């Protein structure tokens, strides 16, 4: 599917989505906060904070 | 009005109904079709008229509606104002004889109840008659637009929504 | 080949008369004496193999049987259409004025 | 004895009554007596939907889903005749009650599966010679699953079955054939199956409780797409009475 | 168009006899109808049962017939279902239930006659609007 | 969507034939069938007039 960063997240143990699926084909798993969405969000927030510090 | 004048002049000279309508030039019928009305477009509906209703391929011929008693019925035409318009059929005096109902439970005028039929004169469908309610309704739906045409909707991936002309 | 079943049913006797098996109950107001008592019994005891079978509803009075007989010319039956009778739509079909 | 004010907004109103652990008795059936169920209640605890097979055409599994329509799910106040048959088996014939609930559950990946969870027109029978209802009695039968939407329901472009437009009016000149499945609404009617497994009996009061499992089709959106296969599991309660 | 004596001439009974109402009777009829009935029968429909309206043909097919002064006055004394089968004074305003429908207590025979006349005359003026509902507003 | 299954080729004499696989190097590659010993038994010919190994 042309996934590029997804394999790197999976590689280190991020395998599930908040939506309930896993890349190993499981259903009804709770990955906790650190789903693919959570990783993306953390990176976004980190990005913003680094932006402010850079400004400082 | 001009189409009817020509058809009446044709019948008067002894032509059959089929002959009278087949003598109508396709170009003229095409002018009598709302898809060519420049007041039917949209500001963000971009491009040629063809991207909308399609590349016109052929006139289907004049659709004539009749009920089970054989009275000729006439589809109420869509005015330019309406993006959508109901399907209503009246007799020559404007009395309602059939429609496509919204609520069915108290319908009294369904094409099925009234046994509405359609026969085509001229064009590709000249001489054919359809009696199955789904098809007659389809042609009535197209008849609100006036004369009915065959379109190539595939070539341009036409989306089915009217666009204005260079005039508009 | 897909069919709208209500529209299809309208081309049967359902579109011409009160179908004892399908028609919504308010339709019985059209004729003298049917609503609400007989109407209720008729809808409750549907479906019917023939129009006349309505006369076999238990508990009827002689007056009621006679009214039914005078109005049989106004009844029909067609196959039960699930779309018209589920949801209790025969008692309330979402139509008012 | 709890009042409405004790129950309102707690969630308890969506729970079926329970029987405590001492209720392992037996309720005698007099085969000369006529009987009724005065209240049958079904409280689902798990909804499972069969995943659509990848194309491997092996056994597709039932997977868990998350309930999103809240505690609006139970069937209750259902009543009906409990016939005693010549072979001594019992048959429940559902007559009436709140015998359906619309439910939306959400699959892994976000897909929402609406269904009409129901026991409408339930006909369920026991094994033969059930001279008493015991913790060994089971009921098995089938029910009707009518269209999740009834005939008046209008889709977002105004198309419906018993009402509404019969075409895609926003696309006045699109070729109709490709849109037919959507333009032409159809009313579904299919069969479901349910098992009632008695786990508890109060011989004196006529109350029985246990677990159930039902299988039925989900919503097909008036024929626009294929329904999913659903398996519903939960607890049930019934009060048997002479009538 | 005017509110002529002819407009105000309505069936008195089922036996072909008529009554010609005065303009003052029509106004009284409107007023009393508004006072006692319109809360449910505004414009000739019925809000708590839209299946039954006050159109003259509908009233004609009721049992006993109500498309006359006598029928309506009686309805106002002893209301029945459309088929005459049960008496409904307990859930419908009447002189008989003037105790539970207190607006009916000061209504006299003359008032009932005026109301009846409003019910029969109004569709002669307003046509399909009467008993038509929102479609015809 | 799904595996079609393992394709096994046979000639009129019933010897199993094996399709020569496309190496990664080739954007296009002829269709050549050999027996288990690599002897050529069938192909899709380019020129037909002197074809001797056609599937037909
Ligand atoms: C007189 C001017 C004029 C007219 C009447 C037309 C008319 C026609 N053009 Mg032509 N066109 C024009 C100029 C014009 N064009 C120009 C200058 C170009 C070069 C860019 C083109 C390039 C062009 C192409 C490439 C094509 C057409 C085509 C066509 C037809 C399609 C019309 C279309 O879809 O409209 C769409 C119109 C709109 C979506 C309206 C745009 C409104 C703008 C975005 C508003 C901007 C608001 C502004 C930012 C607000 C500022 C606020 C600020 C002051 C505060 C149509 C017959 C097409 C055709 O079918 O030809 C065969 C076609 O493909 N036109
Ligand atoms: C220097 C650099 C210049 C770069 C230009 C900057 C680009 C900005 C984009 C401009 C916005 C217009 C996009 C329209 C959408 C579109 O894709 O159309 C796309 C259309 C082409 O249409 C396409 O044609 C194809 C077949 O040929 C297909 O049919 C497609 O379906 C169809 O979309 O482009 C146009 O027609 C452009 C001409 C529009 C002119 C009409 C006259 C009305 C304008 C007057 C309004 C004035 C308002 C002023 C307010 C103050
Ligand atoms: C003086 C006051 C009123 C009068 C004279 C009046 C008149 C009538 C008449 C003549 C009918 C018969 C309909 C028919 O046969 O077609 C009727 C039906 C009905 N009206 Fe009234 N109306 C009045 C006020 C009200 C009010 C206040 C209500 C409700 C609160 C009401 C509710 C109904 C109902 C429910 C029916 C039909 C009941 C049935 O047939 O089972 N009306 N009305
Ligand atoms: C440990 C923990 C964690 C980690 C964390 C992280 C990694 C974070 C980082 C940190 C950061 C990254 C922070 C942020 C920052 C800084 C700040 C706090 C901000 C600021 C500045 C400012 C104050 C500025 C101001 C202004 C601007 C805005 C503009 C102009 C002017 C001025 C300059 C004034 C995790 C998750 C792993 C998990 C567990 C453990
Ligand atoms: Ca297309
Ligand atoms: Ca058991
Ligand atoms: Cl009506």
């Amino acid at each position: 599917q042309g996934m590029f960063v997804l394999p790197f997240m999976a590689r280190l143990g991020v395998t599930g989505s908040w939506s309930g699926w896993s890349i190993t084909g499981e259903t009804g798993i709770d990955p906790g906060f650190w789903s693919f969405e959570g990783v993306a969000l953390a990176h976004i927030v980190l990005s913003g904070l680094l932006f402010l510090a850079a400004c400082w | 009005q001009e189409i009817n004048r020509r058809v009446q002049a044709s019948l008067a000279s002894g032509a059959t109904l089929e002959e009278a309508w087949s003598a109508i030039p396709e170009k003229l019928a095409f002018y009598d079709y709302i898809g060519n009305n420049p007041a039917k477009g949209g500001l963000f509906r971009t491009g040629p008229m063809n991207k909308g209703d399609g590349i016109a391929q052929a006139w289907k011929g004049h659709a004539v509606f009749r009920n089970k008693e054989g009275e000729e019925l006439f589809v109420r035409r869509m005015p330019a104002f309406f993006e959508s318009f109901p399907v209503i059929l009246t007799d020559k005096n404007g009395v309602v004889k059939a429609d496509i109902p919204f609520r069915r439970a108290e319908s009294k005028y369904s094409f099925e109840q009234q046994g509405v039929t359609v026969s085509f004169y001229g064009g590709e469908l000249n001489g054919q008659t359809f009696t199955d309610p789904p098809t007659v309704k389809s042609y009535a739906r197209k008849a609100i637009f006036g004369e009915i045409f065959e379109f190539d909707t595939e070539t341009l991936n036409s989306d089915g929504i009217f666009r204005t002309s260079p005039r508009g | 080949e897909l069919v709208n079943v209500v529209d299809e049913k309208l081309g049967t006797a359902y579109g011409e008369k009160i179908d004892l098996n399908n028609t919504n109950i308010a339709a019985f107001i059209q004729y003298r004496g049917l609503y609400p008592t007989l109407a209720k019994l008729i809808v409750k005891n549907a479906p019917y193999e023939s129009v006349e079978d309505v006369l076999n509803i238990p508990g009827l009075t002689e007056r009621q049987k006679q009214i039914l007989r005078e109005n049989l010319e106004h009844f029909t039956v067609t196959e039960v259409e699930t779309a018209l009778v589920e949801g209790g739509d025969r008692y309330n079909n979402g139509l008012y004025k | 004895t709890l009042t409405y004010d004790d129950i309102v907004g707690t969630g308890l109103a969506n729970k079926c009554p329970t029987l405590d652990d001492t209720a392992r008795g037996a309720y005698p059936i007099d085969s000369s007596q006529t009987y009724r169920i005065a209240r049958l209640c079904l409280q689902p605890t798990t909804f499972l939907v069969k995943e659509e097979p990848k194309n491997k055409r092996q056994e597709a599994e039932f997977v868990p889903t998350k309930l999103v329509t809240r505690e609006t799910t139970s069937l209750d106040q259902i009543q009906g005749e409990l016939k005693v048959n010549s072979d001594g088996s019992l048959t429940f014939v559902e007559e009436d009650g709140i015998d359906f609930q619309p439910v939306t559950v959400q699959m892994a990946g976000g897909e929402r599966i609406p269904l009409l969870f129901t026991v409408k027109n339930l006909v369920a029978s026991t094994q033969p010679n059930v001279t008493s209802i015991t913790t060994s009695t089971d009921f098995k039968g089938e029910f009707n699953v009518p269209s999740y939407r009834t005939a008046n329901f209008l889709d977002p472009k105004g198309r419906g079955l018993a009402s509404g437009y019969d075409s895609a009016i926003a696309l006045p000149q699109a070729k109709e054939e490709e849109l037919a499945r959507a333009n032409v609404k159809r009313f579904s009617l299919t069969k479901g199956q349910i098992s009632l497994n008695v786990a508890k009996v109060d011989g004196r009061t006529g109350e029985i409780a246990g677990t159930f499992e039902s299988e039925q089709l989900s919503d097909d959106d008036m024929g626009a797409h294929e329904p999913h296969e659903v398996k519903i599991q939960g607890v049930f309660y019934a009060s048997i009475e002479p009538a | 168009a005017e509110l002529t004596p002819e407009v105000l001439t309505v069936p008195l009974n089922s036996e072909g006899k008529t009554i010609t109402l005065t303009e003052k009777q029509y106004l009284e009829g409107k007023r009393l109808f508004q006072y006692a009935c319109a809360s449910c029968h505004v414009g000739g429909i019925t809000k708590t049962n839209p299946s039954l309206d006050l159109r003259t043909e509908t009233l004609a097919l009721a049992t006993p017939p109500r498309d006359n002064i006598e029928g309506l006055v009686d309805y106002m004394k002893n209301p029945t279902t459309y088929d005459g089968e049960q008496e409904i004074a307990e859930v419908h305003p009447s002189l008989r239930s003037a105790d539970i429908f207190p607006k009916m207590r000061n209504l006299t025979e003359k008032d009932l006659v005026a109301i009846a006349g409003h019910i029969l005359v109004e569709p002669k003026i307003l046509g399909d609007k009467w008993g038509g509902g929102k479609v015809y507003y």
